[PDB]
C-alpha cells in the first residue's frame, strides 16, 4: 500500500518537473528537515479505506534558527554551509544577521496534476498550509514514534540466520495523518525559490507572498531568473519584510535596465506591485515614503528643465527634447515621492517604466503593448501633463 | 466511519449554539425588568411611601410580583441543575436528582445558586486549562515554551475593584424612585455620573446583541408552425459547417466536470 | 397611577414571558453518544449564571425592606459570570472558530446529502 | 413585403393559383406597431391619399372612462395584465386594443370623493370589486383604442359581468 | 474612477430627446454644438434601440430599431452606418454567426426566426412557441431557442432540419447561454431554478435552486452568462440580485444586489480588458462594474435613459448601450483599458469629454419598503439618506433590517 501510494506522489512530482534526477528521492526520505505533505479529494465512506489519488503534493524544508555566531564566521569566511538556502542568501544579500535566526520553512516543490491545472487546487493547498503552521488546526477530540532496533538485538543476531522482514504493521503509524493530530513547528515565514514566470508570479502573488530578491544571472538551462518570495504568518512580527521589500523595489527599479530589460513591462509592473502589496500588509505608519521636498525638487531639476517639461505638456515641444527627465521621473514616481497626487493606469505605468527603467524606445513599447505609436505618445503626453501640474502646485 | 462522529459533533455544536439564541432571547426579554428594577426605590421609607401612594393597588402587584419570582427562579434552579448534571459539570448524579425533586424556598434557592456557582467554578478551572493547553500545543506555543485563560480570569478577577466602577457607571442616567429623598435624608451610606446602587450592563447587553446580530448574518394545429416539423428546410440546409476541433477541454475532463456539477493503518 | 405600580406591572409583564421562553427552552433541551464541546457548555453555564445574578439583582431590589439596595452579593456573581465570558471564553473560541465552522458545515453537507 | 392580396392564397377547391401579377402598392401591408409603456414616443405615417396615421411606439398615459359614473380622466398606465389574443404581449407589456391593463386610481378616487363627499350615500354605492380595486390603488382597464392606428390608448374601467369574466380569467 | 460619455443625449432625464431636436435649430449658434464630436455617424435609431452586438472581427457592429424596425450595421473602420435594412417585425434577439456582419440570425417577436445573408434576408422560419432568447452552438452549429413553454427549441443549420426539442421541467426559458469551453447550457427558467443540460447528449446535468434570504418575494432568472475560464457562472434575477457561482459547488460564492430592485438585463465578464477578476451587471437604469472576488464596486454607469442592452468592445474600455433614447449612449472608461484602435485619438480629447461621475454604493429603498421594514423612525437620520423617493441605506444594514422583518 505504501509502495502504491508512494509511486503516486512522484507521478505528480516528476510530471511538473522537466528532467528529474533520482538523487532527490534520497533527499526526501533521509533528510530530517523535509516533511511530506499531500492534498486529497473527499474520502467516500463506501470505498472501504481505498487510498484516494494525490491531487496536490507539496515539499517543504524547515530552514533557519541558525546560531547568530555562526552567521558572522561563515559570512566573514564567505563559506556557504550546506542547506538552509533562504537564510543564507537573504543574509548575504541584505547583510542581516537577525533573519538567519528566524525559523521558517521553504516550499521546496509544489506539484499539481497537469490535467487539473488552473482549477485552484494549488492555491487551496497553500491556503490550508498557511493555516496549519498558523496553528488553526487544533485538536478537537477530547504518539507516532517507532522503536529503533536496539543494540541488544544487533548483538544477538548472526549474519547467516538473519530474518530481515518488513516492520510489523502494528508498530507502524498511519500512512497519512490529519493536521489536528500532528502539531506544527513554530515558524516565522514561508519562502519559495522559483524562476520568475508570469503564471507562477501571478500564482504566488495571489498567495500573498512578497518579493525579497531576484538573481541578476539568468539560469543557463532555462534562461530564467530565480525569484525569492516570502510570506509571514499572523501573530509574528512583520517589520523586517517591509524593509526588505523596499530595498528590493529600489534594487529592482534601478536594475531593470542592466539585465531585466528583456522582461515584459507588464511582468516588471507586477513585480513592483507585488512588492507594494507588502507595504499594504503593514498597517503601521512608522516606515512610510517621504514626499518630495521643494529643495530636493530644485536639486533634481533646474528651473529651465521645469519650463521644458511645461512646454511639452502644452505641446510646444518635441518628444526628443524631453528625453532627459524620463529616468528621474520614473524613479520618483515609482519611488512614490510623487505621492497621492499622481496616479496612473497599468498601461500608463508600463509605458513610463519601460522608457524610464527598461529604457526601451517608444516604438518598442508600441509593439510590446500592441498599441500604435501615436497613442503611446498621446497617452504619454498625458502623463507629463499631470506631473507638470503636480510640480506647479508644489511651487 | 469517522464522518459519523464528525457529523454528530456538528449537531452537538449546532444544538449547543441554538441554546444561546434562546437564552439570549431570555436576557433580551429580561432587559426591561433590569431597567425598571434600577428605577425602583432604595430605602424602607421610600418603599412604604411608594406603597402609601396607592395602598390597595401596590399590594396585589407586589403579591402578583412576589409569586412569579418564586415560580420563575425555582423553575430556573431546576433548569440550572439539569444542565450541570447532563453536561457532566456536576458529578454527583443522585444529589442533583434529589434537588430537582424537592421544592425549595427563597433562602434555600439562594443556597443552590451558591453551590451551582461553586461547582461551576471548579469546572471553569478544569475547562479553561485543558483548551489553553490544547491551543498552545496546536499553535506551537508548546514548542515555544500570552497568559493562560484561567490565569487571565484569575488576574482580572483579582482586579475586582476596577470592574464595579464600570458597573456603577450610570450611562443611562437612571434615577431610582425617591432617590432625592433618600439622598437628602442620608439613608444611602454608600453614596456618602457614578451611582453605587444603579447597575448598568448596557455595554455588555449591546455586545451580545451585536454578537447574536453578527452570527445570523454569516449563517444567513400543424399550420403556422404550431406543431413541430422535423423535415429539411432547404434554405437553411448547410448554412454553416461544424467545427471539428470541439471544445477546448478534453471529453474525459468534460464528462467528468459535469458529474461533480453542484455536488497497516491507512488513515 | 403610581410610578411603582406601573413599574411593578412592567416587571410582571417582564417575568410572565421570560417564563414561556424558559419552559420552551427547557422543553427543547429535555428533548435532546453525542458529546458536547465542553468549552461551550461552560460558555453556556457562565451566561446562565450572569442572567441569574441579574435576577438576584432584581429580587434584592424588589424586597420592600432592601437590606441590600446595592445587592452586592448579586453584583459579584454578575461580575464573575461576565468576567469569564468576555476574556476567558472569547479569545479561546476565536482560535477555535475556524474548525468549528469546518465541523458544522460538514454536518450540514451530510444532512443535505441524506435528504 | 407585407401584402394583403388574396391571390397568393389557393382557391376554395384547393387549387394552387399561379401568380397573376406582381405585388401592387394599393394592396400593401404594414407591420404591427408594438406599443409599450413609457414616456410617450409617437410618430406619424403617410397613408393612401393625403391621410395620415399615428403610430404609438410607447405611451404611459391614457384617457380612460368610468362609464358607470359617466366620466373620463387621463391617468398613467401601470402595466398589461391580460390580453385575450396572446399572453406574450402581456409578458412584453405590449399595448393593444382589448388588452387588460392596470391604471392609477388617484384621479377617479379624488373625483369620487369630490362629487359624492365620501371616501347621497345610496348613489355613492358602487360595486364591491371596484371598491377593492380603489383600496388597492390600481384599476383593471380595457383599451378601447387602437394605438397602432390613432396613437391613443383610450379605454374604460372593467365592471360587472366583464370585470368578473376577466377576474376569473386572471 | 473616471468614466466618460463619448456620445449621447446630455439633457436632463425628464427632458425628452425630440424636444432637444427643436432646440437644436435654436442652439445652432452656440459653440458647444460645433465642439461636440460624434463617434459613429448616424449612431441613432429614429426612436429607440433594443439590442447591440459587436462583430468578433471588431470592425463592425449590429443594432436594431423600434420604428421602422431596422438592423443597423456600423463600420468601425469607416465610423459610419454601413447600411440600413428594414425588418417586418420588431426583433427580440439576434446573434452574428459569421466573423463579419454577413451572416446573422434574428429572433423576432412574431415567433419567426429570420436569417440574413450579406445580400439580404435569406429565409424565414417559424417556431411553434414565442422565443425569449437565442444562442448558437459553434461546435455543433445548432441554433437553440428559448421559448415561453417548457420545451426548448432545437434547429440544426447543418442538416437544415429542426431536431428534437429539449424538454424542461418548468415553463418559460427567458434566457439561455452556452459555455464555449465546456459546452454546458444554462436555461434561466421563470421559476427560481436554472436547468443545466449536456450539449453532446440530451440530458439535464443538474438544476440549481437559487435562494435569496433577504427577500421572500418570488424571483425569476433573467440572465445567464458563462466565463471564459469556464468554472465560474453568473445569474441575473428579476429582483436585481446577481449571483456568481463556481458551478462545481452549489453555494453562491458572492451575492451582489444592484440597488433598484429591477431585472438584470445583462451580465458581461471583463476578462480580456485586463485585471480579469471583473464583472459587469446591467439593470434597466445602471450598469455596474465590480470585482468577482472582492465584490467591490469599481465603476458605475448611470445614463439618464433606461438601458435595453449592454455590449463591451473586447480588449478596450469601450461599452455600447442599446437604450430607449434616440441616440444610443457610448461610454469610455480609460482605466480598464486603452481605447479601440479605430478610436485612436479619443485619448487626446479626454478633457473635452463629459467625465460624468453614491447611488452605486448605497441601497435604494422606496418609501413603501421603508414601511415594510419598520424603518420609519430612521427617516431624517443620517442612516437614511433620501434621494428621489427612496431612502438610501448601507447594503449591510439593509440585509440586517430585512432579517428582522
Amino acid at each position: 500500500v505504501s509502495e502504491n501510494f508512494l509511486e503516486k506522489m512522484m507521478a505528480l512530482y516528476v510530471s511538473s518537473h522537466y528532467k528529474n534526477s533520482p538523487n532527490d528521492l534520497q533527499l526526501m526520505s533521509d533528510a530530517p528537515a523535509h516533511k511530506l505533505f499531500v492534498l486529497l479529494p473527499p474520502i467516500d465512506p463506501k470505498d472501504g479505506g481505498r487510498i484516494p489519488d494525490p491531487l496536490c503534493v507539496i515539499q517543504i524544508a524547515l530552514e533557519g534558527e541558525i546560531s547568530k555566531e555562526s552567521v558572522r564566521n561563515s559570512l566573514s569566511r564567505g563559506q556557504r554551509a550546506g542547506g538552509d538556502l533562504i537564510p543564507w542568501l537573504i543574509s548575504q544579500q541584505f547583510q542581516d544577521e537577525e533573519f538567519a535566526s528566524l525559523s521558517g520553512a521553504r516550499i521546496v516543490r509544489i506539484a499539481t496534476n497537469p490535467e487539473y491545472a488552473s482549477m485552484g487546487y494549488g492555491s487551496r493547498a497553500i491556503e490550508l498550509l498557511r493555516d496549519y503552521f498558523e496553528g488553526k488546526f487544533t485538536d478537537m477530540s477530547e504518539d507516532y514514534s517507532i522503536k529503533r532496533v536496539s543494540d541488544k538485538e544487533l548483538a544477538k543476531t548472526n549474519l547467516l540466520k538473519d530474518d530481515v522482514k518488513l516492520r510489523d504493521a502494528k508498530t507502524l503509524p498511519p500512512l497519512l495523518l490529519k493536521l489536528s493530530e500532528q502539531p506544527p513547528h513554530y515558524l516565522h515565514y514561508l519562502g519559495v525559490s522559483y524562476g520568475l514566470t508570469q503564471s507562477l508570479h501571478k500564482f504566488w502573488k495571489n498567495n500573498s507572498f512578497v518579493p525579497v530578491y531576484l538573481r541578476q544571472t539568468a539560469n543557463d538551462l532555462t534562461g530564467e531568473h530565480t525569484c525569492v518570495m516570502l510570506n509571514v504568518l499572523e501573530g509574528r512580527e512583520s517589520n523586517w519584510l517591509v524593509e526588505f521589500a523596499k530595498d528590493f523595489r529600489k534594487r529592482f527599479l534601478s536594475l531593470l535596465s542592466y539585465d531585466f530589460h528583456k522582461f515584459t513591462a507588464v511582468q516588471a509592473l507586477s513585480v513592483i506591485e507585488s512588492s507594494k502589496k507588502a507595504q499594504d500588509l503593514s498597517d503601521d505608519e512608522k516606515h512610510d515614503n517621504k514626499e518630495l521636498t521643494r529643495t530636493h525638487l530644485d536639486d533634481i531639476f533646474s528651473p529651465f528643465d521645469l519650463k521644458r517639461l511645461d512646454s511639452y505638456s502644452n505641446n510646444l515641444l518635441d518628444y526628443h527634447v524631453i528625453g532627459d527627465m524620463i529616468p528621474m521621473l520614473a524613479l520618483l514616481y515609482f519611488g512614490d515621492k510623487m505621492g497621492d497626487s499622481v496616479k496612473l493606469s497599468s498601461v500608463q505605468s508600463a509605458i513610463l517604466l519601460a522608457i524610464g527603467l527598461q529604457r526601451k524606445n517608444i516604438d518598442t513599447i508600441a509593439k510590446e503593448l500592441n498599441l500604435p505609436s501615436n497613442q503611446t505618445i498621446a497617452m504619454f503626453a498625458k502623463i507629463m501633463r499631470k506631473m507638470s501640474q503636480y510640480f506647479r502646485q508644489l511651487l | 466511519q469517522s464522518v459519523q462522529r464528525d457529523a454528530s459533533k456538528g449537531y452537538s455544536i449546532l444544538q449547543q449554539t441554538k441554546l444561546f439564541d434562546n437564552i439570549i432571547d431570555l436576557r433580551i426579554k429580561l432587559q426591561k425588568a433590569v431597567i425598571a428594577a434600577n428605577k425602583l426605590p432604595l430605602t424602607t421609607e421610600s418603599w412604604e411611601e411608594a406603597k402609601m401612594d396607592d395602598s390597595e393597588e401596590t399590594k396585589r402587584l407586589l403579591k402578583e410580583n412576589e409569586k412569579l419570582f418564586n415560580n420563575l427562579f425555582n423553575r430556573l434552579i431546576n433548569f440550572r441543575i439539569k444542565f450541570q448534571l447532563g453536561d457532566h459539570i456536576t458529578q454527583n448524579e443522585e444529589v442533583a436528582k434529589h434537588k430537582l425533586s424537592k421544592k425549595r424556598s427563597l433562602k434555600e434557592l439562594y443556597q443552590e445558586t451558591n453551590s451551582l456557582d461553586s461547582e461551576l467554578k471548579e469546572y471553569r478551572t478544569a475547562v479553561l486549562n485543558k483548551w489553553s493547553t490544547k491551543v498552545s500545543s496546536a499553535s506551537g506555543n508548546a514548542a515555544l515554551s500570552n497568559l493562560p485563560a484561567d490565569v487571565q480570569v484569575e488576574n482580572q478577577l483579582s482586579d475586582m475593584s476596577r470592574l464595579m466602577k464600570r458597573t456603577k457607571l450610570n450611562r443611562r442616567n437612571i434615577t431610582p424612585l425617591y432617590f432625592q429623598k433618600d439622598c437628602a435624608n442620608g439613608r444611602l451610606p454608600e453614596l456618602i455620573t457614578e451611582n453605587p446602587y444603579v447597575f448598568d450592563d448596557e455595554d455588555f447587553y449591546r455586545v451580545l446583541l451585536n454578537d447574536l446580530i453578527d452570527k445570523k448574518i454569516s449563517n444567513a394545429k400543424a399550420s403556422k408552425g404550431r406543431k413541430l416539423n422535423y423535415s429539411v428546410q432547404d434554405p437553411i440546409a448547410n448554412y454553416e459547417a461544424p467545427i471539428t476541433s470541439g471544445y477546448k477541454w478534453s471529453d474525459d475532463q468534460i464528462d467528468e466536470f459535469f458529474a461533480g456539477l453542484l455536488g497497516i493503518q491507512i488513515f | 397611577m403610581s410610578e411603582l405600580n406601573a413599574l411593578l406591572k412592567d416587571i410582571n409583564g417582564s417575568l410572565t414571558a421570560t417564563s414561556e421562553s424558559l419552559e420552551r427552552l427547557s422543553g427543547i433541551y429535555s428533548n435532546s453518544p453525542a458529546e458536547k464541546v465542553s468549552l461551550l457548555s461552560l460558555k453556556n453555564g457562565s451566561m446562565l449564571g450572569y442572567i441569574n445574578s441579574l435576577l438576584m439583582l432584581i429580587g434584592n431590589r424588589l424586597d420592600d425592606e432592601c437590606k441590600d439596595p446595592s445587592a452586592m452579593d448579586a453584583r459579584e456573581r454578575s461580575i464573575q459570570h461576565r468576567v469569564v465570558l468576555e476574556r476567558g471564553v472569547k479569545p479561546l473560541e476565536k482560535k477555535l472558530a475556524y474548525q468549528l465552522d469546518k465541523l458544522t458545515r460538514a454536518y450540514v453537507k451530510m444532512e443535505k446529502e441524506y435528504k | 413585403g407585407i401584402s394583403r392580396d388574396s391571390r397568393h392564397k389557393r382557391s376554395a377547391t384547393g387549387a394552387k393559383r399561379a401568380q397573376f401579377r406582381k405585388k401592387r402598392k394599393f394592396e400593401l401591408g404594414r407591420q404591427p406597431a408594438n406599443t409599450k409603456i413609457g414616456a410617450k414616443r409617437i410618430h406619424s405615417v403617410r397613408t393612401r391619399g393625403g391621410n395620415k396615421k399615428y403610430r404609438a411606439l410607447r405611451i404611459e398615459t391614457g384617457n380612460f372612462s368610468w362609464a358607470s359614473e359617466g366620466i373620463s380622466k387621463k391617468t398613467r398606465i401601470a402595466g398589461v395584465v391580460y390580453h385575450p389574443s396572446n399572453n406574450e404581449l402581456v409578458r412584453t407589456n405590449t399595448l393593444t386594443k382589448a388588452a387588460i391593463v392596470q391604471i392609477d386610481a388617484t384621479p377617479f378616487r379624488q373625483w369620487f370623493e369630490a362629487h359624492y363627499g365620501q371616501t347621497r350615500a345610496a348613489s355613492a354605492k358602487i360595486e364591491s370589486s371596484v371598491e377593492s380595486q380603489f383600496s388597492a390603488g390600481r384599476l383593471y382597464a380595457c383599451i378601447s383604442s387602437r394605438p397602432g392606428q390613432s396613437g391613443r390608448c383610450d379605454g374604460y374601467i372593467l365592471e360587472g359581468e366583464e370585470l368578473a369574466f376577466y377576474l376569473r380569467r386572471l | 474612477v473616471s468614466v466618460y460619455q463619448v456620445s449621447g443625449t446630455n439633457v436632463s432625464r425628464s427632458l425628452p430627446d425630440w424636444i432637444a431636436k427643436k432646440r437644436k435649430r435654436q442652439l445652432k449658434n452656440d459653440l458647444e454644438y460645433q465642439n461636440r464630436v460624434e463617434l459613429i455617424q448616424d449612431f441613432e435609431f429614429s426612436e429607440a434601440s433594443n439590442k447591440i452586438k459587436v462583430s468578433r472581427d471588431g470592425q463592425y457592429c449590429m443594432a436594431t430599431g423600434t420604428y421602422k424596425p431596422q438592423i443597423h450595421v456600423y463600420d468601425f473602420a469607416n465610423l459610419s452606418l454601413k447600411f440600413d435594412r428594414h425588418t417586418d417585425a420588431e426583433n427580440v434577439d439576434f446573434t452574428i454567426l459569421s466573423d463579419d456582419w454577413t451572416k446573422s440570425v434574428h429572433l423576432q417577436n412574431d415567433r419567426s426566426i429570420q436569417f440574413q445573408n450579406k445580400g439580404g434576408l435569406h429565409y424565414t422560419t417559424r417556431i411553434p412557441k414565442f422565443g425569449r432568447s437565442l444562442v448558437y452552438n459553434k461546435v455543433n452549429c445548432d441554433l437553440y431557442v428559448g421559448a415561453s413553454g417548457n420545451e426548448l427549441y432545437r434547429l440544426n443549420l447543418e442538416k437544415g432540419r429542426f431536431l428534437n426539442p429539449f424538454k424542461l421541467d418548468t415553463e418559460g426559458v427567458n434566457h439561455v447561454s452556452i459555455n464555449e469551453v465546456n459546452g454546458l447550457l444554462a436555461a434561466g427558467t421563470e421559476t427560481n431554478v436554472v436547468e443545466f443540460w449536456d450539449p453532446r447528449s440530451r440530458s439535464r446535468v443538474s438544476k440549481l435552486y437559487l435562494e435569496n434570504n433577504i427577500d421572500n418575494r418570488p424571483f425569476q432568472v433573467t440572465t445567464t452568462s458563462f466565463r471564459n475560464d469556464g468554472l465560474t457562472f453568473a445569474c441575473g434575477t428579476s429582483n436585481g440580485y446577481s449571483y456568481i457561482y463556481d458551478l462545481r459547488t452549489s453555494e453562491p460564492s458572492i451575492i451582489k444586489d444592484q440597488g433598484y430592485g429591477f431585472d438584470i438585463k445583462k451580465i458581461i465578464w471583463l476578462d480580456n480588458v485586463g485585471t480579469e477578476n471583473k464583472i459587469v451587471t446591467c439593470d434597466k437604469r445602471i450598469a455596474k462594474i465590480w470585482d468577482r472576488l472582492d465584490g467591490k464596486a469599481y465603476a458605475s454607469m448611470e445614463p439618464s435613459v433606461d438601458i435595453n442592452d449592454i455590449e463591451h468592445v473586447p480588449g478596450t474600455g469601450m461599452f455600447f448601450t442599446a437604450n430607449e433614447s434616440i441616440p444610443m449612449h457610448t461610454y469610455y472608461i480609460p482605466s480598464l483599458g486603452p481605447s479601440p484602435r479605430w478610436c485612436s485619438f479619443l485619448d487626446s480629447i479626454t478633457e473635452e469629454l463629459e467625465e460624468k461621475p453614491v447611488y452605486s454604493n448605497y441601497r435604494f429603498i422606496t418609501r413603501d419598503d421603508v414601511k415594510k421594514l419598520n424603518l420609519t423612525h430612521l427617516v431624517g437620520s443620517r442612516v437614511l439618506r433620501a434621494y428621489m423617493h427612496g431612502f438610501f441605506i448601507n447594503t449591510e444594514l439593509y440585509d440586517k433590517v430585512s432579517l428582522i422583518a
